């Protein structure tokens, strides 16, 4: 009955996604071994929207875990409620983007993404009929944002008539945890404008002022960084150009305008 | 200088910069030299998760050993840029660079500028390439020749009982999909692996294998003659793009709206049924529907009453393999349905292996996209075989795209060694030291082969070089007796493009390394 | 209790700062001075991500270094001012600035006010410009064999010099194609339309300049053709699918046929759009947005080829090489915006990856540069050298003037100022000859870097310029002897020299006007 | 119920009184239609309704619920029946015959 | 300069913050002498401590200080020079060049002095014929590193820090018709209180088509009068950038409001925020456009900009600064602002006084013999004012 | 006292925490030892006179079984050489089922 | 559910329709001769006073 799947990307996305499954497994009474020992009928009428049953009574989830670093996969595997995930749904790399949005988008994100679409197909084959996707990523680190931006773009293309919701995180208001955080954020918002149906930010379809403060501070740092053209050769040298960044700030200014709040020569006219 | 500006910097001046690049280049070669030839030893690779990977190919090994060095990263990227172009020659790439830097250090340590050696590499690289043009032999590349070329590249990554089986499946597959014109296009040979039975059951199927079957329990499992309908249309319940909503009344109008929302999708099913009933009036043929989009349980009950085996959510690449194989047209809409757009197969049967389901398409009229079926009892065995299959397919496409083949067994590295000696006096200046050092690095392929078989490294070279002065025959090294053997009349063959790219690559990297002045790390510690 | 006045602000002043600013500038020059001349060695860096930047460029080295001293930060910035202005000369501007700033402390320790040295430096800069414009020699643009010698003398120092016969024809055939005049008398050579594509593999001798554009894309449907002879391409910007609006629209349905009637209009909308394109008879359709699955069905019926999701910048260069303009609404489609300037469209495979080639153009105004080599590190240094070769060529067309290189120009201006300072009087004479004698560092680094006696070759060159006609005599950077530059053939554009002398004097002027540092105030 | 978001629209007082009685009388015919075919035992795999349970007891019918999907398919082979995706009376070939 | 050093420093002693706010007052009222006034103010306190530490009451010092300040202003008006007696164009170059000393552009004063005077006379506003008015901060000062500081040029018009929207538009228009706008040319949409409810599926296509047709008609009303350049403070949709392509027109988006005010004033155009008129329809007459004579998009050190030259309605100026790096250019702008305010005060107040310490040395003499006629405890206070100057 | 340094080459470029076992006395003779220990654990449950085994996994679930494959499934193994012997036994369970 | 009335005369008839639905159920129970009634679902106060 309109079954939905989940995709978890990056270091931040895995940590939150691992705890997200906690609130559903215990609410429906799913044992850590995968069995079922619940005692209610309301825990079974909707068990198929999030879990795929197996032979003998095993209920496996519908999540795909992708990352460019293999060291973040075994943390979920050995943690609580980590045995129930499908062994084939783990997709890992060997290099890592290293807070590089563009390295995880074209030069090295172009190989592992082909290893993710083949996985989302076999899961979507088993379901009766699906209605949408759920993806979780970040906006500061280039490992997740660059890979997620490509991943979120290659999902909409094959499924142009399916909804898709995101639970992205946003950078800290005053402090910044990375030097190039404004660079990694402006290039990712404009790709979520016409490719998403509902987005959420956790600290005209943006939910959580009227979000106007978040976009105002990002473009202030970005403009100051771009005026001096600082740390720009890291992105242009791998396949970008100057005009690509111009479209990011021009589009970013348009969204602020849609979010509206509501000289010494004045003699004749 | 830099230490005064940034105290947290690491620098390596004067000759300390050349001592780091030489030391690490020789460190990667003492591990990569045991993988050369059919007598190399297998390696075990264990990651942090606990998986097991037994590999012998130099590209897979380099990207799995825990190595953190700046100058060991340059060599790693050179090998990657060879695997995706030529697909062979990743172990011989590391050995030559590691030895070319070793020979050039004997003259730098004697008080000689590294630029003088650089000019010698350029002259030696131009003579070696002019010598290779006259060694290659241009042949027709019939079936019997492609058996020998493919076997040389498969006998080093499996045993003899498997390479004799995998050679026939690779040579046959390339020939079946090759036309009289146009380059050979890959991505048309699906590599399917099933974890069952033994590894000697790896066969070639003249058709397609799909990793999914039918999702209804009332569908046929064996059709002896079928029409293949490849489509990319959606039979799932879909909703209007603009936000709509029903506004009904007393409970009779709710029933008039539930079956009025299924008309748009039940019209597409009724177009297929009339097409099936037209071309197959008598219950003697089948009708298989392969879709790229989903199918509702409602539409799996309408099609299963007429015996229409239907599969959903196929991969996008299979919309092109199924037209060349069968011969239909992959259509997007149903407004122009006609019998001319249907394929033809000869046997479609279902295979269930535990919890997974497979579908076989066989007996095609004139197939142009064959599939390879891999079988093995272990997870790492299916990965070891899949590496050899990739290696053997690029060794046959290279042999066809270039109408020339170079003999192997190291018989050609000896030949540049003798040619460059007589060219040494013709070069003026101190640059004769570059040619002498270049002729010493090329002789590492015979040395490693002679050392890995358990012979003497020096007593074998003098025997090989005792020939080729007294008889103009490309004599190589035997790997069972150590006697000089002629490589052109036994079956040992290499690729002309593999040796040509290797000479070009191994000289550019080792020329920039020798000119490095210092290794400076003055930037930020981490991007934070 | 604990009372303060300036909140732990660190203040320093006096002569201590002036000696601290000069020694911070001389250290920057000490890092770079070994990367000048054809015998220059190579460095590698280590960026915070993990890569390696191995290069000879003077700006690609100083821009990766993090230095905390404020006086050193000014020497990093003037490196990229030269880079963005002329392209060449990022190393000579740092060595020269250090020497012009080292010879100043000799006067500051002799009880001389820093404002006296400023007037001497600015006075001598107006005499350097007049002397350089006297020995300038004009060049002829229509001469093609001369334009190959200018570029060859600029890449004879980088790692491309082994293939100088190849990179000379790559950077010349690209600038001559970009040059274009749209309206009025505005002549522009913009390097945004010279796309450089790097592909690992092959050999460097396969690097060529195509007559069109190369895209990394493929055909949407496999049944589409992959080889068209004379295509009529139409470029789009809108998406060929049904989308939503923005005016808060909702639908209320109460009958039985209103649900399927709504779904039927989404297919009639797509057919209306497609029939507005097939009317003009294209061959290939290029769009910057997505294409639906139904819209592809109506385009294989008319034998039309479509490419989905092309970048904005890649979709701008196509209009400059085939001849067309970007249309958003397919209803306003005319005949003047159909591209009939191409002659080929094939899709190949380069190492398990499809590539789109649009070549054989009638009169293209945009091109692409295809580089092949060994690794991603090697191809990165080729791109930095080619961007240096085209910026030299662009400067010649905007200012056809040349001056002798190799060190002949530095002695020519050094001679002119030493004979002009003996007619002046006062206390301004001594800082007037230090500025002239500081220019001899350019031909002095060319002797040390090759290996030779810098105390016998320098005095044999100074006495060589005493004659009346010797303004072109320089030092050979490969052997170590004095040769005439009329036969060797080393030349450089006038725009490069004027920017190296002007930037260096102002850096010396700016850093000679500081006498205290106020460190730390939290914005 | 429809999968799209649908709602009733009552604009007169007369249509408000007849709505509750309309739904109940509609359900009586659907349950009685199955009861006329002799189907003594109805096995479902979803959620049972309170009003639908009342009419099941009225005609002496047995209602069993199995929410395990594959366990339902195993029953279809044992008795020789077919799973109906729609709430319509089976005709002749979708009636499984047991012995007790 | 004293206004920028003291403003950036963190000071928290209450007796010191008064001097910091005092400097910020001088920069606004006058614009020059921000470091000369702090030295006098702090010296006056120091000379007053020696008196208060003795048995001199603090109210006797304050009374004496107010008397000395009053008579020191009357004497200055005896020491006045009226510029009109000397050469008008030699009493402004010298007065502007004096403010240029003690800056980075000290040696280049004879070049920068002509530029400043030629930039103030161009924006001389005409009053009701009571007094000429010379507004400042009306010239645009643009920084761009590059060639030497002797390469700075004075533009006879206006300069914009903006770029053209799409690459298909022309970048050089000889006879341009400026049409300044103050509203976005995007697709129309309904307001918050207006929704669209559809009960008949057939009336859907016409409604969707009318969202992209309302903006099409508005642009056609503008281009029919002969408009060549369109300047908008808001944003322009990419669909609306195509109508300027075949029309051979330029469109610049996201232009500042302070810049549009000066462009409209200097060319005669009218800034309109809507197309409505005194009736219910929307029209666009041809009597409210601008007229320039060369609108060329020049390129300066990689990035580009748009010049507007030879405006016929009025005269306008703008200054482009060329330096070595970003630190050098930011000090040429601040030292050029101090020079523009010096010239404005001389033209407005036709009176100058000699510089180089000739006034304080003259005032310390007149105040010394003036205090000899008091004969009270105010004698000591006035004598301290003479020594403090 | 003095300290023995690290041999130049591959040993100096290894990441921390990794190990390298090369040769015949360090890799082959140690792999046989791990596999010989595995045979002595499951041998007691052979034939009619076999004995049961009490195995408790990390979920505190108790297994009293005599199958050879079930014992290996509930035992974690951290030796790579002993892991192939386990996967060789699990393949016969899916093909034959006994043995 | 949703009610969309246009005139105040139909507004008053709706309010009387809910009070007539409830009173119809209670009358049917009382006519049957029952004296004790039980129910899993809650019983409101209006039914208690009935
Ligand atoms: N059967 C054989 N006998 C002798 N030499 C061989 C044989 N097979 C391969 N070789 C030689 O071994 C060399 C290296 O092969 P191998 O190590 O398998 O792959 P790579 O070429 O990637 O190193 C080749 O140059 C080839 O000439
Ligand atoms: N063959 C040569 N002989 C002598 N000097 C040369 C030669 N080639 C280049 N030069 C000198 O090298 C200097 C430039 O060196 P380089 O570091 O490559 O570029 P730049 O320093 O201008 O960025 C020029 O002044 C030129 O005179
Ligand atoms: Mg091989
Ligand atoms: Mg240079
Ligand atoms: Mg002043
Ligand atoms: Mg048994």
């Amino acid at each position: 009955m309109r079954e939905i799947v989940h995709i978890q990307a990056g270091q931040c996305g895995n940590q939150i996604g691992a705890k997200f499954w906690e609130v559903i497994s215990d609410e429906h009474g799913i044992d850590p071994t995968g069995t079922y020992h619940g005692d209610s009928d309301l825990q079974l009428d909707r068990i198929s929207v999030y879990y795929n049953e197996a032979t003998g009574g095993k209920y496996v989830p519908r999540a795909i875990l992708v990352d460019l670093e293999p060291g973040t996969m075994d943390s979920v595997r050995s943690g609580p409620f980590g045995q129930i995930f499908r062994p084939d749904n783990f997709v890992f790399g060997q290099s890592g983007a290293g807070n590089n949005w563009a390295k995880g988008h074209y030069t090295e994100g172009a190989e592992l993404v082909d290893s993710v679409l083949d996985v989302v197909r076999k899961e979507a084959e088993s379901c009766d009929c699906l209605q949408g996707f759920q993806l979780t990523h970040s906006l500061g680190g280039g490992t997740g944002s660059g890979m997620g931006t490509l991943l979120i773009s290659k999902i909409r293309e094959e499924y142009p008539d399916r909804i898709m919701n995101t639970f992205s995180v946003v950078p800290s208001p005053k402090v910044s945890d990375t030097v190039v955080e404004p660079y990694n954020a402006t290039l990712s918002v404009h790709q979520l404008v016409e490719n998403t149906d509902e987005t959420y930010c956790i600290d005209l379809h943006f939910f959580m002022t009227a979000i106007q403060e978040l976009f105002k501070r990002i473009s202030e740092q970005f403009t100051a960084m771009f005026r001096r053209k600082a740390f720009l050769h890291w992105y242009t040298g791998e396949g970008m150009d100057e005009m690509e960044f111009t479209e990011a700030e021009s589009n970013m200014n348009d969204l602020v305008s849609e979010y509206q709040q509501y000289e010494e020569a004045e003699e004749e006219a | 200088a830099v230490k005064t500006l940034n105290p947290k910097a690491e620098v390596a001046r004067a000759q300390a910069a050349l001592a780091v690049n030489i030391s690490a280049a020789r460190g990667l070669q003492d591990v990569l030299r045991t993988n050369l030839g059919p007598k190399g030893t297998m390696k075990m690779l264990v990651s942090g998760a606990g998986d097991i990977k037994l590999t012998k190919d130099g590209n897979v090994l380099l990207h799995e050993m825990q190595i953190q060095h700046p100058t060991a990263s340059l060599i790693a990227k050179v090998a990657t840029a060879q695997d995706d172009i030529t697909g062979d020659g990743t172990t011989s790439n590391v050995l030559i660079i590691g030895e070319l830097l070793k020979q050039a250090d004997l003259y730098i340590s004697e008080g000689l500028h590294p630029r003088i050696i650089t000019e010698g590499f350029e002259a030696a690289k131009e003579k070696a390439l002019q010598f290779l043009e006259e060694v290659k032999v241009s042949r027709e590349m019939d079936r019997e020749t492609l058996i020998d070329v493919a076997r040389t590249s498969l006998r080093t990554k499996v045993h003899a009982e498997l390479a004799d089986v995998l050679t026939e499946a690779v040579v046959d597959s390339i020939l079946a999909i090759k036309k009289q014109d146009e380059p050979i296009d890959l991505f048309m040979i699906e590599i399917m692996e099933m974890k069952h039975k033994s590894e000697t059951d790896t066969s070639l199927i003249r058709g397609l294998v799909l990793d999914h079957g039918a999702r209804h329990p009332d569908m046929k499992k064996r059709v002896e003659d079928a029409y293949i309908l490849t489509c990319n249309v959606s039979l799932e319940y879909e909703k209007t793009e603009v936000n709509s909503g029903f506004f009904y009344k007393s409970a009779e109008e709710r029933e008039k709206l539930v079956k009025a929302e299924r008309k748009f999708i039940e019209d597409r099913v009724k177009k297929i049924i009339e097409l099936k009933r037209k071309v197959c009036g008598d219950s003697d043929k089948g009708f298989v529907v392969i879709n790229q989009k989903g199918i509702d349980p409602f539409s799996l009950d309408a099609l299963s009453k007429e015996g229409i085996v239907a599969l959903r959510r196929a991969k996008r690449r299979n919309m092109e393999r199924l037209t060349l194989a069968c011969g239909g047209v992959a259509l997007n809409s149903f407004d122009d349905l006609s019998p001319d757009c249907l394929g033809h197969a000869g046997l479609v049967y279902e295979y269930t292996l535990g919890e997974e389901k497979f579908t076989f398409i066989e007996k095609c009229n004139n197939p142009r996209s064959v599939t390879l079926l891999i079988k093995g009892p272990n997870k790492h065995t299916l990965t070891q075989i899949k590496d050899a299959v990739r290696d053997g397919l690029r060794a046959v496409k290279n042999a066809i795209d270039d109408g020339c083949v170079v003999p192997g067994a190291g018989a050609v590295e000896v030949a540049m060694a003798e040619a460059l000696i007589k060219h040494k006096p013709s070069v003026k200046g101190r640059a004769q030291l570059g040619v002498q050092a270049f002729a010493d690095a090329l002789l590492i392929i015979p040395k490693v082969l002679a050392q890995n078989s358990g012979f003497d490294l020096q007593e074998t070279l003098v025997k090989i070089q005792a020939e080729h002065s007294e008889s103009g025959q490309l004599v190589g090294v035997d790997l069972n007796t150590g006697e000089p053997m002629v490589a052109a009349e036994v079956g040992v063959w290499d690729n002309y493009c593999v040796k040509k790219q290797l000479l070009h690559s191994c000289t550019v990297i080792a020329t920039n390394i020798l000119l490095v002045d210092e290794i400076m790390r003055a930037g930020m510690s981490f991007l934070k | 209790p604990v009372l303060v006045l300036s909140q732990n602000t660190k203040r320093e002043s006096g002569r201590k700062v002036q000696s601290g600013n000069i020694n911070a500038a001389k250290t920057i020059a000490d890092i770079i001075r070994t990367c000048l001349g054809p015998k220059s060695m190579m460095k590698m860096l280590l960026d915070p991500m993990g890569g390696i930047v191995m290069t000879n460029d003077g700006n690609a080295i100083l821009r990766e270094i993090q230095v905390q001293h404020p006086a050193a930060k000014s020497m990093i910035e003037i490196s990229r001012t030269q880079d963005e202005e002329v392209g060449d000369g990022t190393t000579s501007v740092i060595i020269l600035a250090g020497e012009m700033l080292s010879v100043a402390e000799h006067f500051l320790e002799q009880q001389m006010h820093p404002t006296v040295v400023i007037s001497a430096y600015r006075k001598a800069l107006d005499d350097m410009i007049s002397t350089l414009k006297k020995i300038s020699i004009p060049v002829d643009i229509s001469d093609s064999d001369m334009m190959l010698n200018i570029i060859n003398s600029s890449i004879t120092t980088k790692a491309i010099s082994r293939w100088s016969s190849l990179a000379c024809n790559i950077a010349l055939d690209a600038v001559k194609m970009v040059q274009f005049e749209e309206n009025g008398r505005k002549e522009i050579d913009i390097k945004k339309y010279a796309r450089v594509e790097k592909i690992p593999g092959g050999i460097i001798e396969d690097s060529c300049v195509l007559r069109g554009v190369m895209i990394n894309k493929d055909v949407t449907h496999p049944r589409m053709r992959r080889y068209i002879k004379n295509p009529r391409i139409v470029l789009l910007d809108s998406s060929l699918e049904y989308k939503k609006g923005e005016s808060q629209t909702d639908i209320e349905i109460t009958r039985e046929e209103d649900f399927t009637r709504i779904l039927q209009m989404e297919e009639e909308y797509i057919q209306q759009l497609c029939e507005d394109i097939i009317q003009l008879k294209p061959d290939v359709v290029i769009t910057e947005k997505g294409i639906s699955d139904l819209a592809q069905h109506y385009l294989m019926r008319a034998n039309i080829t479509a490419i989905r999701r092309v970048r904005k910048t890649d979709n701008n260069r196509i209009a400059r090489a085939c001849g067309a303009r970007i249309v958003s609404r397919p209803e306003e489609l005319r005949e003047d915006d159909v591209g009939t300037g191409a002659g080929l469209l094939e899709i190949k495979k380069i190492g398990d990856e499809y590539f789109t080639f649009i070549t054989d153009c009638k009169d293209p105004k945009a091109c692409t540069i295809l580089l092949r080599g060994a690794s991603k590190e090697i191809l990165s240094e080729v791109e930095r050298n080619l961007q240096d070769a085209m910026q030299v060529c662009r400067n010649v067309l905007l200012d056809p003037q040349l001056v002798p290189g190799g060190g002949a120009s530095e002695m020519a201006v050094a001679h002119a100022l030493t004979e002009k300072s003996k007619a002046m009087t006062g206390v301004e004479q001594w800082p007037y000859r230090a500025v002239a004698q500081a220019l001899e560092v350019i031909p002095r680094t060319l002797i040390q870097n090759c290996g030779a006696s810098t105390i016998r070759l320098l005095t044999s060159l100074r006495a060589k310029h005493t004659q009346e006609n010797c303004e072109t005599w320089g030092v050979n950077g490969e052997t170590g002897t004095l040769v005439d530059m009329k036969e060797l053939g080393i030349w450089e554009p006038l725009a490069v020299k004027l920017q190296t002398y002007k930037t260096a004097v102002e850096t010396a002027v700016l850093l000679l006007r500081i006498d205290d540092i106020v460190s730390g105030h939290k914005k | 119920i429809t999968e799209t978001k649908g709602t009733v629209l009552i604009k007169t007082a007369e249509e408000l009184m007849n709505f509750s009685k309309g739904e109940e009388n509609l359900m009586d015919a659907q349950v009685k239609a199955i009861a006329d075919t002799g189907a003594n035992v109805v096995v479902t795999g979803g959620k049972v309704a309170d009003m639908a349970l009342h009419y099941a007891n009225k005609y002496n019918i047995m209602l069993v619920r199995l929410n395990s999907k594959w366990d339902l398919r195993r029953l279809c082979k044992t008795v020789g029946a077919t799973a109906l995706p729609r709430l319509t009376p089976p005709v002749l070939e979708e009636m499984g015959h047991c012995d007790s | 300069d004293g206004a920028t050093i003291l403003k950036l420093l963190e000071v928290e002693h209450p007796a010191a913050k008064v001097l910091c706010e005092l400097a910020d007052l001088q920069d606004k009222e006058v614009g020059d002498g921000t470091t000369s006034v702090v030295i006098i103010a702090a010296e006056l306190l120091k000379n007053a401590d020696e008196l208060v530490k003795q048995k001199i009451h603090p109210t006797s010092v304050i009374s004496g200080y107010r008397l000395a300040c009053k008579e020191a202003v009357r004497y200055i008006n005896e020491n006045l020079i009226v510029n009109t007696d000397e050469l008008g164009r030699d009493c402004l170059i010298n007065a502007a060049k004096t403010s240029m000393s003690s800056k980075i552009i000290g040696i280049n004063g004879d070049f920068f002095a002509n530029m400043v005077v030629d930039a103030v006379l161009a924006i001389k506003y005409t009053d009701i014929r009571g007094q000429p008015r010379y507004p400042v901060n009306s010239v645009n000062i643009l920084k761009a590193h590059g060639r030497s500081q002797m390469e700075s040029m004075l533009i006879s018009g206006y300069a914009l820090n903006c770029v053209v929207g799409s690459q298909g538009m022309p970048k050089r228009i000889v006879n341009a018709k400026i049409a300044c706008l103050d509203f976005s040319l995007q697709k129309t949409k309904m307001k918050l209180g207006v929704q669209v409810v559809i009960t008949d599926p057939e009336k859907l296509d016409q409604i969707r088509q009318r969202e992209s047709d309302i903006t099409k008609e508005r642009i056609q009303k503008i281009l029919a009068t002969g408009a060549n350049v369109i300047l908008t403070t808001g944003g322009i949709d990419d669909m609306c950038l195509k109508y300027f392509v075949e029309a051979g027109a330029m469109a610049v988006r996201r232009v500042l409001k302070r810049d549009l005010k000066r462009i409209a004033k200097a060319s005669g155009a009218t800034i309109l925020s809507t197309l409505a008129n005194l009736e219910g329809e929307e029209t666009f007459e041809a009597a409210m456009l601008g007229q320039a004579e060369e609108v060329v998009q020049e390129r300066i050190c990689d990035d580009e900009l748009i010049l507007i030259k030879n405006t016929k309605a009025r005269t306008s100026a703008s200054i482009i600064l060329r330096g070595a790096n970003d630190f050098m250019c930011d000090e040429m702008e601040r030292s050029l602002h101090d020079a523009l305010c010096v010239v404005k005060r001389v033209l407005e107040s036709k009176s100058v006084v000699p510089g180089g310490g000739a006034v304080e040395a003259a005032l310390s003499i007149y105040l010394e013999n003036y205090a000899t006629s008091m004969g009270s405890r105010e004698q000591l206070a006035i004598a301290e004012f003479a020594r403090s100057l | 006292a003095l300290h023995v340094p690290k041999a130049p080459g591959f040993a100096q470029m290894l990441k921390e925490g990794a190990k390298h076992f090369s040769g015949l006395e360090e890799a082959v003779y140690r792999n046989i030892q791990a596999c010989k220990e595995l045979a002595q654990t499951t041998r007691t449950a052979y034939g009619p006179n076999g004995m049961n085994k009490m195995v408790i996994n990390h979920l505190e679930k108790l297994f009293v079984t005599n199958d050879a494959a079930t014992i290996l499934r509930e035992l974690e193994v951290q030796h790579p050489a002993a892991k192939m012997i386990v996967m060789a036994s699990h393949m016969q369970e899916q093909e034959v089922g006994d043995g | 559910a949703e009610i969309r009335v246009h005139t105040v005369e139909d507004y008053q008839a709706i309010v009387d329709a809910e009070w007539n639905i409830l009173y119809d159920k209670l009358e049917k129970i009382h006519h049957s001769g029952a004296k004790v009634v039980l129910s899993k679902l809650p019983i409101g106060d209006v039914a208690t006073q009935y």
